C-alpha cells in the first residue's frame, strides 16, 4: 500500500517511478479499491503514450456506487489533456461503456466543445445509444442552455442520428430552437445554425390550441426577431438560398400560427437600453415583417393603436424624428407591398 | 476591507453599463473579462456574509453580462463553483447562487447539473432557512421548466435591483 503514498508524493514533488507503481497498482488488481481512486482522480492532473498507461489502470480497474461519477471526471480529463489524448480517451471510454446518468449530457458538453474531430463525439453518442433510450434531451440540454462552438456540433448530430427531423423540400425542443435563432442574432457556420434552425422549427413546431401560451409567445417572438436579424444580412449564394427558402417555411409558419392562434401573434406584434429605442426596434420589426405579406388588416388593426399610443405617450416630444423614417416607411402604399388602399391603411 | 465597496460601487456597476445595452459587448476585452472574473473568485475562494453575497451578485453579472466573451472558460468556471460548494464559501445565499444558476439555465447549468442533482442534494439539510431554497432548487432541477430569461433584460434588471437592495442594506 506504500506504492500509493510514493505515487502520492511524487505528484506533490512534480512516467520513470510513477509509471511503474501504476503498472504495479494494475497486476495487483488483476489478480483479486476504493482508497485508490483518491490518487486515480489526481492522475489526470498528473499528466499535465504516458496517459494511455495512466489510463490502462482505469480501464483495468472499470470491469473490476460511485461508479457514476467514473464517466464525468474521465471526460473532464478531454477539457485539460493535450489534443492526441482525446483519442485515447475515447477510445477507452468507447471500450469500457460496457460495465458503464443524465452527467452523459454534460459529457457533450465537454465533448463537443474541446474536440473538433466529429469522429469523437460521434462515437460518443453511438456508444450512449446503446445505454440511453433518448440521447435526444441530452443535445437538446446542449443546444438550448450551452454556449456556442457547442450549438453546432451538437445540431449536426442530432440531425445525423435522427434523419426525421428534415421537412420534405417539447419544452426543451422549443428552447433549442430558441437558441438556435438567438445565435443567428448574435452573428449579426453562422447560417448553417440558422437553416438548422429553420428545418427543425418547420419539422416538430406545429401551432394548436394544445400549445402553451407562454411557450408559443416565446416561439413567435424569436422567430420574429430572427426575420429581423436575416433581413439586413449580406446577399451570397449561401445568402440567396436563405432568402429563397424562407418565405417558403417561416412564412407559411407565421400564416399557420396566425390563423390558428391569432392571439399570440398579436400579443408578440405589441409594443410592451431606452424605452425610446425599444419602441424603434419594435417599429423596426414590424417593418421587416411587412414585405413578408405576414400583416393582414386584422394585425394592422389590432397592432397600430398601441403603437401609436406608446408612440404618443411613452416616446417624449423630441420632434419624433427617429421614428419618421420608420413611420414614413410603413405608411405608404408604394413602398410596402401591402394590398391596403388609404381607407385600408 | 475595501473590496466591498469596489464590488458594490465600481465593479458591478462597471459590468452592468459595459454588459447590458446589446446582445454582444465587444467593448470590454478578453483579457479584462479574465481579470474580473479572477477578481470576483478571489474575493470568494480565498469571508463576512455581506462580501460573500456582494461576490456572488458580481459573479452572477459576469456570467450574465459577459456570457458570450467566456468563450472556453466553463470548465474551471464550473470547477471553481463545485469548490465554492464544497467549502461551504457562502454558507448562506450560496443556495440562492445555486437557484439562480438553475433558473437562468446559463453554460454553467448543464456542467454543475450532475454535481447539484446526484451529489449536493444528496446532503441533509442543515437549517429551515436552507431547507427552503434546497427544496426550490430540486423542485426547479426537475417538473419545471419555466423558461424566464428573455433577451437579457429581466436579468439585468434583476441584478440592479438587487445591487441597490445590497447598497441600502450595507450603510444601515
Amino acid at each position: 500500500a506504500s506504492k500509493i503514498r510514493y505515487l502520492q508524493e511524487y505528484h506533490n514533488r512534480v512516467g520513470t517511478d510513477i509509471a511503474n507503481t501504476l503498472k504495479y497498482f494494475s497486476q495487483t488488481l488483476l489478480s483479486v479499491y476504493q482508497g485508490l481512486y483518491v490518487t486515480l482522480v489526481t492522475l489526470l492532473d498528473l499528466v499535465p503514450d504516458l496517459g494511455q498507461s495512466i489510463f490502462y489502470t482505469t480501464t483495468c480497474l472499470l470491469p473490476f456506487d460511485v461508479l457514476s461519477t467514473l464517466p464525468y471526471t474521465m471526460i473532464s480529463t478531454l477539457a485539460t489533456f493535450p489534443p492526441f489524448l482525446h483519442k485515447d480517451i475515447i477510445e477507452y471510454l468507447s471500450t469500457s461503456f460496457l460495465p458503464m446518468n443524465l452527467s452523459a449530457s454534460s459529457m457533450l458538453m465537454i465533448a463537443m466543445q474541446y474536440t473538433s474531430n466529429p469522429v469523437y463525439h460521434c462515437q460518443l453518442l453511438e456508444c450512449l445509444m446503446k445505454y440511453k433510450q433518448e440521447v435526444w434531451k441530452d443535445l437538446l440540454y446542449v443546444i438550448a442552455y450551452g454556449p456556442s462552438q457547442v450549438k453546432p456540433p451538437a445540431v449536426q448530430m442530432l440531425f445525423h442520428y435522427w434523419p426525421n427531423l428534415k421537412p420534405p423540400g417539447l419544452v426543451c425542443a422549443v428552447e433549442a430552437v430558441i437558441s438556435l435563432l438567438k445565435e443567428a442574432e448574435f452573428h449579426a457556420d453562422q447560417r448553417l445554425l440558422s437553416q438548422f434552425g429553420i428545418w427543425f422549427l418547420v419539422s416538430l413546431c406545429t401551432p394548436s390550441e394544445n400549445t402553451p401560451t407562454e411557450s408559443l409567445a416565446r416561439l413567435v417572438a424569436m422567430v420574429f426577431q430572427w426575420f429581423h436579424s436575416t433581413a439586413y444580412m449580406m446577399d451570397d449564394e449561401v445568402g440567396s438560398l436563405v432568402e429563397k427558402l424562407k418565405p417558403q417555411f417561416v412564412t407559411k409558419w407565421l400564416k399557420t400560427v396566425c390563423d390558428v392562434r391569432f392571439d399570440v401573434m398579436v400579443m408578440c406584434l405589441l409594443p410592451k437600453c431606452s424605452t425610446v429605442t425599444q419602441l424603434k426596434e419594435g417599429l423596426n420589426r414590424i417593418l421587416c415583417l411587412i414585405p413578408y405579406n405576414v400583416i393582414s388588416q386584422s394585425v394592422w388593426e389590432c397592432i397600430m393603436p398601441e403603437w401609436l399610443e406608446a408612440i404618443r405617450t411613452e416616446v417624449p416630444d423630441n420632434q419624433l424624428k427617429e421614428f419618421r423614417e420608420v413611420l414614413s416607411k410603413m405608411f405608404d402604399i408604394e413602398l410596402c407591398p401591402l394590398p391596403f388602399s388609404m381607407e385600408e391603411m | 476591507e475595501r473590496r466591498e465597496g469596489m464590488l458594490l460601487n465600481l465593479l458591478i456597476p462597471f459590468v452592468l453599463t459595459v454588459g447590458s445595452g446589446s446582445k454582444d459587448s465587444p467593448w470590454l476585452e478578453q483579457p479584462e473579462v479574465q481579470l474580473l472574473l479572477q477578481t470576483v473568485i478571489n474575493v470568494l475562494l480565498p469571508l463576512a456574509e455581506s462580501t460573500s453575497q456582494a461576490a456572488y451578485l458580481a459573479l452572477k453579472v459576469i456570467l450574465v453580462c459577459f456570457e458570450r466573451q467566456l468563450g472556453s472558460q466553463w470548465y474551471w468556471l464550473s470547477l471553481q463553483v463545485k469548490e465554492m460548494a464544497l467549502r461551504k464559501v457562502g454558507g448562506l445565499a450560496l443556495w440562492d447562487f445555486l437557484d439562480f444558476i438553475v433558473r437562468t439555465r446559463i453554460p454553467i447549468f448543464v456542467l454543475l447539473r450532475p454535481f447539484i442533482q446526484c451529489k449536493l442534494l444528496a446532503q441533509p439539510a442543515e437549517n429551515h432557512e436552507e431547507l427552503s431554497a434546497r427544496q426550490h432548487i430540486s423542485d426547479q432541477l426537475e417538473r419545471r421548466f419555466i423558461p424566464r430569461p428573455l433577451c437579457k433584460s429581466s436579468l439585468i434588471a434583476e441584478f440592479n435591483s438587487e445591487l441597490k437592495i445590497l447598497k441600502e442594506a450595507v450603510h444601515s
